[PDB]
RNA sequence: AGAGUGUAGCUUAAAAGCACCCAACUUACACUUAGGAGAUUCAAUUGACGCUCUGA
């Protein structure tokens, strides 16, 4: 029922949305972020996190894209959480690690669209 | 303050005949013939191969080993000029052929009164002379030969100033483009030096310090 | 260093084989290069 | 004249069926693996020590020219005049046999 | 009527008289990472956000 | 707005150059467009050393204009690549000049002739 | 001998982020994708290990 924020047609990415799932992948590390339209951080899952760092080969691979879904996803479900919105680049939407990264998402539990607003 | 004005020179050879190949490199060069191979596109000496004895095969049913065995025979035919002149000689210090894939620098030795010290080859300049044409009235002037060398610019290399009358000493960097070296027995003590002899034949701090110009490769 | 533009590969893909076939000009100095049907040394007249 | 040689020769169309086979192994592309990771460590190594030349040598001269600007006036301004020597400048590739 | 700005304007220190001796964004994701480094920094027009808003243990680490 | 102190926050074209001799004055010196010729008897060396070429000249901040390459001659067929070059120092002369020089694989010749 | 000292290239980063390299698309570059390598000199804020500058 809540508002989203409409605008923004100009600018990318959209403000539209009440959750965005935001993957930043640096150099070193694979990152996913689930934030509000405030930018409050509601549910991050990193490789610079012992818990999840040491049991992986290597940071930054496919491999790190599938485990920070799975993390993420099993992480989300808890905090009551089930529609994100994932808007990438158009190169990032053909990447594997992405691909890999939403059908771990979806697999966790995850629906990657939100449902409209009840006006 | 009086300054004993020195200029000087760093000769270079470059190197005819190339580096060999790291074992690395020889397991990455072979992948790349493997996999530079397994993408190419039917090359007519195979046509004139593979199917040309299929359709022998077709006639015997019912030449590329002659062009190979003359390419093999005639490869061993015309022997390899060999890359070691290196390790055979091993003294020819003053020898130009010292080494042949690496480069090599002239080296001379000076006996002063107060000093007694193997130097990089040096003049002495007049503020009259242009810095560039002091190494080039160096080049034809210590060695008594006819070379041909090869500048750049009158950018300099490697400066080293030492005191007892003040003084500098100013290092540039020459390249021999050919050499009439004549009478390569000569009585000076032009020593041809990769990289390592010259940490063994230079010891002082404006001495064990040209490497850092020298292009080690 | 004179082997990093050395370990090639031929970058197109619309290419047949070539063959490291060693070649002289006139002064007996062999360089390998790749040329068609495997020939092992050359030399211009 | 924009005439190249980019342009592809017409007969490496018809026969293209020598090789349709690209099979291997595990291991091929296991030693295959190691060959590019240790060789992205060989290079690696290789761009940093030319990176460890060009600094060394280019501080070399500079301070080169800083001393010979503080210790004479007149040969700095002339150190820096380019030379009419290097408009046809040549060099030939290495080979591995001497004449 | 040109009234001068209050703080620093943005696009200050990086104009130089040699913009092609600088080096540029090469990508679209240089600029998206700059961008939002800017968007959350305090600035003195009016934003969007004014109305809207041991050792052992890298020892075993290292080794496991 | 233009009395508002955020006037011109939101102006580029200053930020975008949206647009030969020599240039050595009295000081400051520098050479004109250069051609750097690359002939070769392999596509391979010649096309990959125009490479390492160019990935060197992109990684000690120098404008390359063009990278083409000429068209080959019947003779064996010989190759030719041109990576243009446009402003260096003295030192930068000497310092650039000797890598391309103790870089070259095997039998492949340099030029640096300039323009026309 | 003294002085300045000190995280991988850079950091008023605290084991991070940019830098960097190979492979692919590109003539090539660039983008992008797949991978790779990385470090807080050694002991108790302090001394001693390595570098730079000034000395003989």
């Amino acid at each position: 029922v809540a508002r989203k924020e409409r605008g923004w047609r100009t600018v990318f990415p959209s403000r539209e949305f009440w959750h965005r799932l935001r993957v930043i992948r640096t150099q070193h590390h694979v990152e996913a972020l689930v934030e509000h339209q405030n930018g409050k951080v509601v549910v991050s899952a990193s490789t610079r996190e012992w818990a999840i760092k040491k049991h992986l080969y290597s940071t930054r691979n496919v491999v790190a894209c599938e485990s920070i879904g799975r993390v993420l996803a099993q992480r989300c479900l808890e905090a009551g959480i089930n529609f994100m919105v994932y808007q990438p680049t158009p190169w990032e939407a053909a990447s594997d690690s992405m691909k890999r990264l939403q059908s771990a998402m979806t697999e966790g539990g995850v629906v990657l669209r939100e449902p409209q607003r009840i006006y | 303050s009086p300054w004993r004005l020195l200029g000087a020179l760093c000769l270079q050879r470059p190197p005819v005949v190339s580096k060999p190949l790291t074992p690395l490199q020889e397991e990455m060069a072979s992948l790349l013939q493997q996999i530079e191979i397994e993408r190419s596109l039917y090359s007519d000496h195979e046509l004139r191969a593979l199917d040309e004895n299929q359709r022998l095969a077709k006639k015997k049913a019912d030449l590329a080993q002659d062009l190979e065995d003359m390419w093999e025979q005639k490869f061993l035919q015309f022997k390899l000029g060999a890359r070691i002149t290196e390790a055979d000689e091993k003294n020819d210090r003053t020898s130009l052929n010292r080494k042949l894939d690496r480069n090599l620098v002239l080296l001379v030795r000076e006996k002063f009164g107060d000093q007694d010290v193997w130097i990089l080859p040096q003049a002495e300049w007049q503020p009259g002379e242009t810095l560039r044409g002091t190494a080039e009235r160096t080049l034809a002037t210590l060695s008594e030969n006819n070379m041909e060398a090869k500048f750049l610019g009158n950018a300099p290399c490697g400066h080293y100033t030492f005191k007892f009358l003040g003084a500098k000493v100013f290092f540039f960097k020459a390249l021999l483009l050919t050499g009439d070296f004549s009478q390569a027995g000569n009585k000076g003590h032009h020593v041809w030096v990769t990289k390592d002899e010259l940490g063994d034949y230079l010891k002082p701090k404006y001495l064990a310090q040209v490497r850092r110009f020298v292009s080690d490769l | 260093d004179s082997s990093r533009a050395s370990l090639t590969r031929v970058h197109r893909q619309a290419y047949a084989r070539l063959y490291p076939v060693l070649l002289v000009k006139q002064d007996g100095s062999t360089i390998h290069i790749r040329y068609r049907e495997p020939r092992r040394m050359l030399a211009m007249p | 004249i924009p005439i190249e040689d980019f342009i592809t020769p017409l007969k490496f169309l018809d026969k293209a069926r020598e090789r349709p086979q690209v099979e291997l192994t595990f291991e091929e592309t296991e030693r295959r693996a190691l060959l590019l990771k240790k060789w992205s460590l060989y290079k690696q190594q290789e761009r940093k020590m030319e990176r460890d030349t060009i600094r060394a040598m280019l501080e070399a001269q500079q301070e080169a020219l800083e001393e010979l600007q503080l210790e004479s006036p007149k040969l700095h301004a002339e150190a820096i005049k380019r030379d009419p020597n290097l408009f046809p400048f040549e060099k030939e590739g290495p080979h591995y046999t001497p004449p | 009527r040109r009234t001068p700005p209050l703080g620093p304007m943005p696009n200050s220190d990086i104009d130089l008289s040699n913009l092609e001796r600088l080096e540029k964004y090469r990508s679209f994701d240089r600029y998206r990472r700059r961008a939002e480094q800017e968007a959350q920094a305090p600035h003195w027009w009016r934003t969007y956000r004014e109305y809207f808003g041991r050792t052992q243990q890298l020892l075993e680490r290292k080794q496991a | 707005y233009k009395t508002k102190p955020t006037h011109g926050i939101g102006k580029y074209k200053h930020l975008i150059k949206a647009e030969v001799r020599a240039i050595n004055l009295g000081t400051d010196y520098e050479y004109g467009v250069l051609n750097i010729h690359l002939t070769a008897y392999d596509m391979t060396l010649a096309e990959s050393y125009a490479q390492y070429v160019h990935n060197l000249c992109n990684s000690l901040s120098i404008k390359v204009e063009e990278s083409y390459a000429m068209p080959t001659k019947t003779i064996l067929t010989t190759h030719e690549r041109v990576v243009q070059i446009s402003g260096l120092s003295a030192t930068f002369a000497e310092i650039f000049l000797e890598i391309i020089q103790s870089s070259l694989p095997e039998g492949v010749r340099l030029s640096v002739k300039e323009h026309t």
